[PDB]
C-alpha cells in the first residue's frame, strides 16, 4: 500500500534532519521539512540544497545561517543574505555551483558580503561627490582703509 | 510574416459578452496554432537590419 | 452547571469559526494551485489568532454621516443571534430542548437579516445601502421556499422538534426519499447564509464590500464571525435534516463524532462551491427561487402531504 | 510527479483528463540553465567588395509625397473590393 | 479563413431533449465544474518557498546598477556620457575632469533609481562595459533618499557584485 | 517588572499585525500586474497572511502600484485617510517612487511621498513580483521592530 | 502567465517591459535552448484552455 | 567554427494540440432519472 | 429560565467584544478619516435619497405568500386527524390556490422587474 | 532660558485653537458628560485665544527678523471673551445642546483628580481645570503678533474648521454664518 510508504517517507524526514529537534527547527524556520542533497555551504553559514526530482523552482533552496555579520538571523532572514557567487546558482542563472565553477578572483571584490542595510546606521546616505564650483573672495585680515 | 502562417479568425453571431468571450478563447487556441508554425519555420540569420 | 454548558457551547463555536477561516483559505488555496497560509504557525495554524488580535487592536471607525446607535447595534445583533441559532441543536442532546425548534430557527434567521439592513442603512453611504437592499431582495427570494421545503420534510418526521429528526432517520437517511428537497434545501442555505454564488449583500467585485463597507476592526470582526458561525450551523441543520446520525443513548459520543464528520464535509462543500462558480445577478437569484424552486416546492409539498396518507405511513405526533 | 497511484487516478477521474501527460509543473524536460556558447551569423552586408553603401541605402530612397492634385472616365475605388472569406476546413463550427 | 464560435442548433429528438432536461434538473454541468476544482485540490501546488527558494532568472536580467573595473582595479568608465545621452528617463547625471594622473574620469556619476526605468539602454550604449545592470533585485529601502545613487554607491555595488556580474556577462556577451 | 511585560506585549501586537497585513485592493498601472503575480500561485502572498480587501476600512497597507497623476492624487489621499490605524504605505516601482519615466510630465505627481507617508520603496519598472514580496517582508520586519508599548511605558 | 514572463525575461532580461522589438528587428537573438522551452510550454497549453 | 544559433530540431517539433477538447461523459438522461426515482421509491417504502 | 439565560449570555458576550473593540485600540479621529466612502471621490448627493425598488410587486406578493406558510405549517399536526378525507382535500385546495396565484402573477408579467 | 541664552526669542501664546488643539476640542468633548461644568459659570474668566497658524507664522518671522533677538513677545487673538460665552459659542458652532451648570472650585478639583488616575492621556486634570479658568493676562508692554507682521485671525473665521467634526449628520453641512458670534469684551 502506497499510503504506508508515504508515512515512511514523511517519518524518514525526521531522521534526515537529525532527529525531532532538527526537524522542528527547519519546520519553524523555513516552514519546509524536505530533505535535499547538500550542494555546499558559504562562509557565512548558509547551506545550499538540491533535489532534482522536485519541480523547477523548488529544486534548489538555501537554509540561511542563524547569524551573519553580527546579526541574529535565527528568525530574521532575507534574500539579500545570499552572497553573489551563490546568488547566480540559487536563481538558476547557471547550472554550476561555486563549489564546482568558482568565480574569478579580483583584489577589489568584497571578501565579506553585506545584506540590505536599509533602516540601520550603515544605510547609504546620498551626497554630492563634486567639489565647490565658485571660490569666493576672502577679505584681508588687516585694517588698511 | 503573418501572411506565411495559417490560422482561423473566430466570428461571433450575437454580438454579446458570451460570444466575445468565446472569440477570445478561440483566439488563444489559434495563437498556439500560430506559435507552432513559428517554432518550425524559424529561419537562420541575423536579427536586426544589416545597416549600421 | 447550565452556565458552564452555555460556555462550553459558544467558546467552541468561536474557536471552530476561527479555524474555519484557516480551512477555507487553505482549501481555496489548493483548488487554486497554491497553498494558502503556511507561515503563521505550522501549516498556518496560528493564522486565525493573528487575524483576530489584529482586528481587535485596530482602530474602529464611526462614520461622520452614520446613525450612531444603529451602527453599533447591528454587529451585536449579528453575532448574538448567530450564537442563539445553536442552542436548540441536538448533538445529540440540545442545550435547550424545544417543541418548535425548527420554527425557532426560522424566526431567529429572519431576525438576523436586520443586522444587515440596519448596518447598511446606519452607515449612511451608497455602497452600504445598495448592499442592504440586496439583502431585502435575497430574503424575499428564498424565505418562502425555505419554509415550505422544511414543511415537506417535517411531514415525514411528524413534529417541529429537532430531536425527532434523529428518531425519524433511525433506519434510513431522509436524503433517500427527499433528495429533490435536499437539493433545493442546499441551495437555499447558500442564499440564506449569503454565500457564493449568492454572495450579493457583500458582492466585492461589484460593491467593494456592500453592507459592511464602512465597518473596521472589532465591529467588522463581529460580522465575520457571525457569517462563519451561520455557515457551520446551517450545515449542521442540513446534516440533522437529511443525513440523520444514529443515536446510542449509552454512547452519545459516537453520535457526536459521526455527526461532526458529516457537518464538516457539508461545510467543506460550501468552500468547494465558492471556488467553482461565478456569481448570480441578484435579480436572477429571485427568478431562480420563484420560477423554479417554488413551483417544484409547491408540487412536492402537495406530494408529501398525500404520500404519508396514501401509504398509511403518517408519523406519530409525539 | 510524486502523487501516489490512487491520487493520480482520483484527479484523473474528477477532471476527466489524463493529467499526468501534460503536467503544468516543469521537471527535467526543460533546457539546461547553462548552455554552450552561440556563434551567431552575420547579415547580407558583411562583405569585402561589391558592397557600396549607396547601393543599399534605404533611407536615401525615400522621396517626398507625389502631388496628385493641388490648387497652387470610369469610376474608381481605392482598391478592388475585398474578397469574401472562406469557412475554415480545420473546424468550421466551434 | 474563419470559424463560427457559437452557431449550432440543438437536436430535437426525444433522447437529446431528455438529456437536456436531466442537465437542467440534475445540474450535471455544474457537477462537472465541481470535478475540475476537485482535481486541482489533489495536485501539487505551484508555490515556491520564498525566500528559501527563488524564481528562476537568466543572465540577461536587468537589476540594480553597478560600475565596473578592469582586472587591474582601474575603473572602466571613461566619462564618455553615452549612457547619460541615451537614458530614456534622464536618470543619469555625470561630471568629469582630468584626474591627477591625466586620466579621463568622472567626478560625478549619479543614477536616480526612482527615475530609472531599468531598461538597460545605458549598458548597451557603454563602449567599455563600465555601467551594467546587475542581477540584484532585493534592494528595497525605507526612505526615498536611499535610492539616489552617487558614484560611491555604484562603485561599491560593482565591488560587491562583480563576481556574479562577470560570470553573467561571460554567459551573454556573444549574443551582444 | 513592567519593562518585561510591555516588551512581551509589544512582541504580541507586532506579531499579530505583521502576520495579518491586508493590503487595499488598489492598483494604478503596470506595476499592478506584477502585484497580481505576487497573489498568483508561484508566490501566493496569501500564504504569508497577506490578503487583499477592497474596503479601506478593512485594509492595513496601501501599495501604490503605478503612476500617480495629478488628477488621481486627491483620491489616493482620500482612501489613505480612510484607512484606520495602524496603516502603512508601500511605494512600488519608479513611477510611485519618484515619477520614473514620467517624472518631467505636467500631469504626474513626482513620487507618491508628496501625497502620503511611505514606509517602504520597492525599486524597479516594474519590480518583479519577487521584488515586491521582498518589500512586503521588509515591511513585516519593520513592524516587528516597533516599540509602541515600550515607549509608552517610559513616557 | 508566469511561465510566459520567463520567456520575456530570457530574451530581454525583463519580465514585462522588454523593449525587445525595435525599429530594424529585435535587440538580441534568442538564447540557446529557448525554443525548446517554448515548445514544451505550448505542448500543454491547450489543456489549460480546456480546463478554463 | 560553424554558425550556431537557436533553431528547431532537424525534423521539426512534435505535434501540438490546440483544438477544443471537452470530452463527453456521464450516463444518459433516462438512466439518471430512473436511478433517481428508484431511490425515491425505496425511500418511501 | 434557561432560554432567557442563554440569550442574555450570547448578547452580553457580543456586547463585551464591542466594548473591547472601542476602548482597547488607539484612536486618531479627524474629519477626512471618517468621511463617507465612495472609492476616493466625494459622494454626489445624500445616501438618504430615494432608492427605487424595481421588485416592488414581488415584495408585496411576498407578504401574501409569507402568510400562506403560516396556514400550511400546521399540516403535520392536521395529518393526525381522523377526518383525513376533509383534511387532505382542504390541504391540497390551499396549495393549489397558492400555485394558481403564482401562475397568475407569472403569466401577467408580475415577476419581471420594472425597467 | 533668558539667563542661559540671553539672545533667545521667548514667545508667550494664549490658549491656541486649531484642528488638533486641546482647547476648542476640549470644550466640545465635554458633551459626553451631558452638562458643561464651569467654575462660577464661566462669568469670572476671560480668554483671548489665538489661531495656530498665527503662532506658526509668528515663529517663522522671528527666525528671519533680526530685531526679534532677545525679545519676549505675547501672541494673543484679536478678541477677548468670557469663558461662558466662548464655550457657548463652541456648542453653537457644533450644534450640540448646551447645559452649563455651576461647579465650585473644590468640586471641580476633586473630579480633576478622578481623571488623573488614567495611566494614558488624562481627559482632564486638576491643573488643566485651573488653566482653563485662569484669566488671560493683558501685557501691553510686550510686543505682539502685529510686531512680527502677523495679522491675528479671529476665532469666528476658524471655529467651524475645528468644530465641524463634532456635529451629528443632521448638522454637518451647516455653514459658517449660521451661528451668531460671541460677545467680545470691548
Ligand atoms: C480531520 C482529518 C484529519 C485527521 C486524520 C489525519 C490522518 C493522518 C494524516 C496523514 C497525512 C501525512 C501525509 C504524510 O505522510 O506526509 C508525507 C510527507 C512525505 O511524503 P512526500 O515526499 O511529500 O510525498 C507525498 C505524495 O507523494 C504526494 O501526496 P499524495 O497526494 O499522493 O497523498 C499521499 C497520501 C497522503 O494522505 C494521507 O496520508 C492521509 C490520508 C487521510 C485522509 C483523511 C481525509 O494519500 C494517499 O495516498 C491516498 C489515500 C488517502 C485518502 C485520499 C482520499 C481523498 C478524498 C477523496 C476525494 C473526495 C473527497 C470528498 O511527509 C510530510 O510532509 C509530513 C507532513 C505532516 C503534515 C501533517 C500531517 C498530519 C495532518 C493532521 C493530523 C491530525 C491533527
Ligand atoms: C446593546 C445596545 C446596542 C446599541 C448601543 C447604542 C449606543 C451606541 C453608542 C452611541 O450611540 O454612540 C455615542 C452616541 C453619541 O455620539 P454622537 O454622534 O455625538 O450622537 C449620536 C446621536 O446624537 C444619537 O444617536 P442616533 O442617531 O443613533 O439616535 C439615538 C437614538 C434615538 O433615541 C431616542 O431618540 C429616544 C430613545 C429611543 C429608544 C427607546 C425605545 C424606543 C421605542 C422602541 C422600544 C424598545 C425599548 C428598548 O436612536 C435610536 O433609535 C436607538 C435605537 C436603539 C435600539 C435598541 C434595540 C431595542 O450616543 C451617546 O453617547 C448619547
Ligand atoms: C493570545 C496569545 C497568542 C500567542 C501567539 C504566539 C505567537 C507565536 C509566534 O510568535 O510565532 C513564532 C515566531 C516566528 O518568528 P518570525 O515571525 O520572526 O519568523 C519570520 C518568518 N520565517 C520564520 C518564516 C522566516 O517567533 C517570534 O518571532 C517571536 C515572537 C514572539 C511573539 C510574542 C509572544 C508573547
Ligand atoms: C476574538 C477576540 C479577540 C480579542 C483580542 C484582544 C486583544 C488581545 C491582545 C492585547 C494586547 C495588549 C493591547 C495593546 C494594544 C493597545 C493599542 C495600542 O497599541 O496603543 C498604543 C498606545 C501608545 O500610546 P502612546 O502614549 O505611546 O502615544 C500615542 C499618542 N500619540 C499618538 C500622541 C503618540 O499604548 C497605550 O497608550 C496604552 C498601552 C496599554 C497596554 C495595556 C492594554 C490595556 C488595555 C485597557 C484599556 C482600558 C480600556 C478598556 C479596554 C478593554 C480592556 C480589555
Ligand atoms: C430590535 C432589537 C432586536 C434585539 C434582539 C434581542 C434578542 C431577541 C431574541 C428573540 C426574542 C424572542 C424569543 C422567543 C423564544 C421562543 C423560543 C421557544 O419557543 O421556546 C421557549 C420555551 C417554550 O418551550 P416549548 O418547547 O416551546 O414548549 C414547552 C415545553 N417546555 O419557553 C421558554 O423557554 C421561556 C421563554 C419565556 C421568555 C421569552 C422572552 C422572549 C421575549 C423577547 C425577548
Ligand atoms: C459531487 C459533489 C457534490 C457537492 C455537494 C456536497 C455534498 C457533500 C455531502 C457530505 C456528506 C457525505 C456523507 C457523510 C459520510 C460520513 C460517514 C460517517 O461518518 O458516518 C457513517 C454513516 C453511517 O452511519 P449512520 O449515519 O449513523 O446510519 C444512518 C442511520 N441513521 O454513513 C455511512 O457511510
Ligand atoms: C413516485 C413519483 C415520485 C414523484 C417525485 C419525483 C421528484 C423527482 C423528479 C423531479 C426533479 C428532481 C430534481 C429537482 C431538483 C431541483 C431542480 C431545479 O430547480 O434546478 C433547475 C434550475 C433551473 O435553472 P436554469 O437551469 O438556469 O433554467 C431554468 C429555466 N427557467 O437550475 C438550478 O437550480 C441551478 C442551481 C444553481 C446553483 C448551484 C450551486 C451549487 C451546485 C452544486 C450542488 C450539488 C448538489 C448538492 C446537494 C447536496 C444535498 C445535501
Ligand atoms: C456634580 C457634577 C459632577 C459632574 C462630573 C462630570 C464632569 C465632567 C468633566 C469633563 C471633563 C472634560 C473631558 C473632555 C474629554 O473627555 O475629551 C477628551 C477625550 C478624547 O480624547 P482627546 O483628548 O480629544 O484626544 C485624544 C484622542 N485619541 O475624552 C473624550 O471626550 C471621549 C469620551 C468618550 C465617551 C465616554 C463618556
Ligand atoms: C382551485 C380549486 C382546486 C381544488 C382541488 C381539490 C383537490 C382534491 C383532490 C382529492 C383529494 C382527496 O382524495 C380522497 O382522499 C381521501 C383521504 O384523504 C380518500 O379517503 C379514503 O381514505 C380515508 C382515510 O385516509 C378514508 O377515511 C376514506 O373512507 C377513504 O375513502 C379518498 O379515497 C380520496 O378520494
Ligand atoms: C400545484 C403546484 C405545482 C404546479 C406549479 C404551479 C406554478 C405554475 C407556474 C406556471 C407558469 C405558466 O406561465 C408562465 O408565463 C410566462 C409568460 O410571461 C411564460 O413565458 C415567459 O416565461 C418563461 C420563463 O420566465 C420564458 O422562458 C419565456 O420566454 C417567457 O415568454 C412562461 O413560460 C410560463 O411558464
Ligand atoms: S536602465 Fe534605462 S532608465 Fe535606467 S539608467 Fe540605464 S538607460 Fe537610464
Ligand atoms: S558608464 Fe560607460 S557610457 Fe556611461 S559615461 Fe562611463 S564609459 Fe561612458
Ligand atoms: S514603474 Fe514602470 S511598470 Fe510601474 S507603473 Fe511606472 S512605468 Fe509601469
Amino acid at each position: 500500500m502506497e499510503l504506508l510508504q508515504v508515512l515512511k517517507r514523511g517519518l524518514q524526514q525526521v531522521s534526515g534532519h537529525g532527529g525531532l529537534r532538527g526537524y522542528l527547527r527547519v519546520l519553524f524556520r523555513a516552514n519546509d521539512v524536505r530533505v535535499g542533497t547538500l550542494v555546499g555551504e558559504d562562509k557565512y553559514g548558509n547551506k545550499y540544497y538540491e533535489d532534482n526530482k522536485q519541480f523547477f523552482g523548488r529544486h534548489r533552496w538555501v537554509i540561511y545561517t542563524t547569524e551573519m555579520n553580527g546579526k541574529n538571523t535565527f528568525w530574521d532572514v532575507d534574500g539579500s543574505m545570499v552572497p553573489p557567487e551563490w546568488h547566480r546558482w540559487l536563481h538558476c542563472m547557471t547550472d554550476d555551483p561555486p563549489t564546482v565553477k568558482p568565480p574569478t578572483a579580483r583584489k577589489f571584490i568584497w571578501t565579506n558580503h553585506k545584506f540590505n542595510l536599509s533602516g540601520t546606521p550603515q544605510q547609504y546616505v546620498p551626497y554630492s561627490t563634486t567639489r565647490k564650483k565658485i571660490q569666493e573672495w576672502v577679505p584681508p585680515s588687516t585694517p588698511y582703509k | 510574416v503573418y501572411d506565411q502562417v495559417e490560422f482561423d479568425v473566430p466570428i461571433g453571431s450575437r454580438g454579446d459578452c458570451y460570444d466575445r468571450y468565446l472569440c477570445r478563447v478561440e483566439e488563444m487556441r489559434q495563437s498556439i496554432r500560430i506559435i507552432s508554425q513559428c517554432l518550425n519555420k524559424m529561419p537562420p540569420g541575423e536579427i536586426k537590419v544589416d545597416d549600421a | 452547571m447550565f452556565m458552564i454548558n452555555i460556555l462550553m457551547l459558544i467558546i467552541p463555536i468561536l474557536l471552530a469559526v476561527a479555524f474555519l477561516t484557516l480551512v477555507e483559505r487553505k482549501v481555496l488555496g489548493y483548488m487554486q494551485l497554491r497553498k494558502g497560509p503556511n507561515v503563521v504557525g505550522p501549516y498556518g495554524l496560528l493564522q486565525p489568532i493573528a487575524d483576530a488580535i489584529k482586528l481587535f487592536i485596530k482602530e474602529p471607525l464611526r462614520p461622520a454621516t452614520s446613525s450612531a446607535s444603529m451602527f453599533i447595534l447591528a454587529p451585536i445583533m449579528a453575532l448574538g443571534l448567530a450564537l442563539t441559532m445553536w442552542i436548540p441543536l441536538p448533538m445529540p442532546y440540545p442545550l435547550i430542548n424545544m417543541n418548535l425548534g425548527v420554527l425557532f430557527m426560522l424566526a431567529m434567521s429572519s431576525l438576523a437579516v436586520y443586522s444587515i439592513l440596519w448596518s447598511g442603512w446606519a452607515s449612511n453611504s451608497k455602497y452600504a445601502l445598495i448592499g442592504a437592499l440586496r439583502a431585502v431582495a435575497q430574503t424575499i427570494s428564498y424565505e418562502v421556499t425555505l419554509a415550505i421545503i422544511l414543511l415537506s420534510v417535517l411531514l415525514m418526521s411528524g413534529s417541529f422538534t429537532l430531536s425527532t429528526l434523529i428518531t425519524t432517520q433511525e433506519q434510513m437517511w431522509l436524503i433517500l426519499p427527499a433528495w429533490p428537497l435536499a437539493m433545493m434545501w442546499f441551495i437555499s442555505t447558500l442564499a440564506e447564509t449569503n454565500r457564493a454564488p449568492f454572495d450579493l449583500t457583500e458582492g466585492e467585485s461589484e460593491l467593494v464590500s456592500g453592507f459592511n463597507v464602512e465597518y473596521a476592526a472589532g465591529p467588522f470582526a463581529l460580522f465575520f464571525m457571525a457569517e462563519y458561525a451561520n455557515i457551520i450551523m446551517m450545515n449542521i441543520f442540513t446534516a440533522i435534516l437529511f443525513l440523520g446520525t444514529s443515536h446510542n443513548p449509552h454512547m452519545p459520543e459516537l453520535y457526536t463524532i459521526n455527526f461532526t464528520i458529516k457537518s464538516l464535509l457539508l461545510t467543506m462543500s460550501f468552500l468547494w462551491i465558492r471556488a467553482s462558480y461565478p456569481r448570480f445577478r441578484y435579480d436572477q437569484l429571485m427568478h431562480l427561487l420563484w420560477k423554479n424552486f417554488l413551483p417544484l416546492t409547491l408540487a412536492l409539498c402537495m406530494w408529501h402531504v398525500s404520500l404519508p396518507i396514501l401509504t398509511s405511513g403518517i408519523p406519530p405526533q409525539t | 510527479a510524486s502523487a501516489t497511484r490512487f491520487i493520480q487516478w482520483l484527479r484523473n477521474w474528477a477532471s476527466g483528463r489524463d493529467l499526468q501527460a501534460k503536467l503544468q509543473l516543469r521537471y527535467q524536460e526543460i533546457s539546461k540553465r547553462t548552455q554552450p556558447p552561440p556563434k551567431l551569423p552575420v547579415g547580407p552586408s558583411h562583405k569585402l567588395s561589391n558592397n557600396y553603401y549607396c547601393t543599399r541605402d534605404g533611407r536615401r530612397e525615400a522621396m517626398p509625397p507625389s502631388i496628385v492634385m493641388s490648387s497652387q472616365k470610369k469610376a474608381v475605388s481605392p482598391a478592388p473590393p475585398i474578397k469574401r472569406w472562406e469557412l475554415s476546413q480545420d473546424e468550421p463550427y466551434l | 479563413t474563419y470559424k463560427y464560435v457559437n452557431l449550432r442548433e440543438p437536436s430535437m429528438d426525444m433522447k437529446s431533449v431528455t438529456d437536456r432536461a436531466a442537465q437542467t434538473l440534475l445540474w450535471t454541468e455544474l457537477i462537472r465544474g465541481l470535478g475540475m476544482t476537485l482535481s486541482y485540490l489533489f495536485r501539487e501546488p505551484a508555490t515556491i518557498n520564498y525566500p528559501f527558494e527563488k524564481g528562476p532568472l537568466s543572465p540577461r536580467f536587468r537589476g540594480e546598477h553597478a560600475l565596473r573595473r578592469y582586472p587591474s582595479g582601474e575603473e572602466r568608465c571613461i566619462a564618455c556620457k553615452l549612457c547619460e545621452a541615451v537614458c530614456p528617463a534622464q536618470a543619469i547625471t555625470i561630471e568629469a575632469e582630468p584626474r591627477a594622473d591625466g586620466s579621463r574620469r568622472t567626478t560625478r556619476y549619479d543614477i536616480d533609481m526612482t527615475k530609472c526605468i531599468y531598461c538597460g539602454f545605458c549598458q548597451e550604449a557603454c563602449p567599455v562595459d563600465a555601467i551594467v545592470e546587475g542581477p540584484n533585485f532585493e534592494f528595497s529601502t525605507e526612505t526615498h533618499e536611499e535610492l539616489l545613487y552617487n558614484k560611491e554607491k555604484l562603485l561599491n555595488n560593482g565591488d560587491k557584485w562583480e563576481a556574479e556580474i562577470a560570470a553573467n556577462i561571460q554567459a551573454d556577451y556573444l549574443y551582444r | 517588572r513592567g519593562e518585561y511585560v510591555v516588551a512581551k506585549l509589544d512582541d504580541l501586537i507586532n506579531w499579530a499585525r505583521r502576520s495579518s497585513l491586508w493590503p487595499m485592493t488598489f492598483g494604478l498601472a503596470c506595476c499592478a500586474v506584477e502585484m497580481m503575480h505576487m497573489a498568483a500561485p508561484r508566490y501566493d502572498m496569501d500564504r504569508f497572511g497577506v490578503v487583499f480587501r477592497a474596503s479601506p476600512r478593512q485594509s492595513d497597507v496601501m501599495i501604490v502600484a503605478g503612476t500617480l497623476t495629478n488628477k488621481m492624487a486627491p483620491a489616493l489621499r482620500k482612501v489613505y485617510d480612510q484607512m484606520p490605524e495602524p496603516r502603512y504605505v508601500v511605494s512600488m516601482g519608479s513611477c510611485a517612487n519618484g515619477g520614473g519615466y514620467y517624472h518631467y510630465s505636467y500631469s504626474v505627481v513626482r513620487g507618491c511621498d508628496r501625497i502620503v507617508p511611505v514606509d517602504i520603496y520597492v525599486p524597479g519598472c516594474p519590480p518583479t513580483a519577487e521584488a515586491l514580496l521582498y518589500g512586503i517582508l521588509q515591511l513585516q520586519k519593520k513592524i516587528k521592530r516597533e516599540k509602541r508599548l515600550r515607549i509608552w511605558y517610559r513616557r | 502567465r508566469e511561465k510566459m514572463f520567463e520567456f520575456y525575461e530570457r530574451v530581454s532580461g525583463a519580465r514585462m517591459h522588454a523593449a525587445y522589438v525595435r525599429p530594424g528587428g529585435v535587440h538580441q537573438d534568442l538564447p540557446l535552448g529557448l525554443m525548446d522551452d517554448i515548445y514544451e510550454f505550448s505542448k500543454n497549453f491547450s489543456l489549460r484552455i480546456d480546463e478554463l | 567554427s560553424k554558425v550556431k544559433q537557436d533553431m528547431p530540431p532537424v525534423g521539426g517539433y512534435g505535434p501540438i494540440d490546440y483544438k477544443r477538447n471537452l470530452p463527453r461523459r456521464g450516463l444518459s438522461g433516462y438512466s439518471m432519472f430512473a436511478v433517481g426515482i428508484g431511490a425515491l421509491l425505496f425511500g418511501y417504502w | 429560565m434557561n432560554l432567557m439565560l442563554a440569550l442574555l449570555t450570547n448578547f452580553t458576550l457580543a456586547t463585551l467584544l464591542v466594548i473591547i473593540a472601542f476602548w482597547l485600540p488607539q484612536l486618531n479621529v479627524y474629519s477626512e478619516k471618517t468621511s463617507p466612502y465612495e472609492c476616493g471621490f466625494d459622494p454626489m448627493g445624500s445616501a438618504r435619497l430615494p432608492f427605487s425598488m424595481k421588485f416592488f410587486l414581488v415584495a408585496i406578493t411576498f407578504l401574501l405568500f409569507d402568510l400562506e406558510i403560516a396556514l400550511l405549517l400546521p399540516l403535520p399536526w392536521a395529518s393526525q386527524t381522523a377526518n383525513l378525507n376533509t383534511m387532505l382535500t382542504m390541504a391540497l385546495f390551499l396549495i393549489i390556490l397558492l400555485a394558481v396565484s403564482l401562475a397568475y402573477e407569472w403569466t401577467q408579467k408580475g415577476l419581471e422587474w420594472t425597467e | 532660558v533668558r539667563e542661559t541664552f540671553p539672545e533667545a526669542t521667548i514667545i508667550k501664546p494664549a490658549e491656541i485653537f486649531g484642528r488638533e488643539d486641546r482647547f476648542l476640542n476640549y470644550f466640545a468633548n465635554i458633551r459626553w458628560f451631558g452638562g458643561v461644568p464651569l467654575i462660577s459659570l464661566g462669568k469670572k474668566t476671560v480668554k483671548q485665544p489665538v489661531y495656530i497658524v498665527d503662532v506658526t507664522k509668528g515663529i517663522i518671522n522671528a527666525i528671519k527678523d533680526p530685531d526679534a533677538r532677545g525679545k519676549t513677545f505675547a501672541f494673543v487673538g484679536p478678541s477677548r471673551y468670557l469663558l461662558f460665552d466662548l464655550v457657548q459659542y463652541v456648542f453653537a458652532v457644533a450644534h450640540r445642546p448646551f447645559l452649563p451648570y455651576p461647579l465650585p472650585h473644590f468640586a471641580y478639583r476633586w473630579i480633576g483628580r478622578l481623571f488623573e488616575i488614567s495611566p494614558f492621556e488624562p481627559w482632564t486634570t486638576r491643573d488643566k481645570v485651573e488653566r482653563i479658568h485662569t484669566t488671560d493676562k493683558i501685557l501691553p508692554h510686550l510686543p505682539g503678533l502685529e510686531d512680527l507682521g502677523v495679522e491675528a485671525t479671529p476665532l469666528e473665521l476658524k471655529a467651524i474648521e475645528v468644530l465641524r467634526r463634532h456635529r451629528t449628520y443632521r448638522w454637518l453641512s451647516s455653514e459658517i454664518e449660521d451661528v451668531q458670534p460671541a460677545k467680545t469684551i470691548p
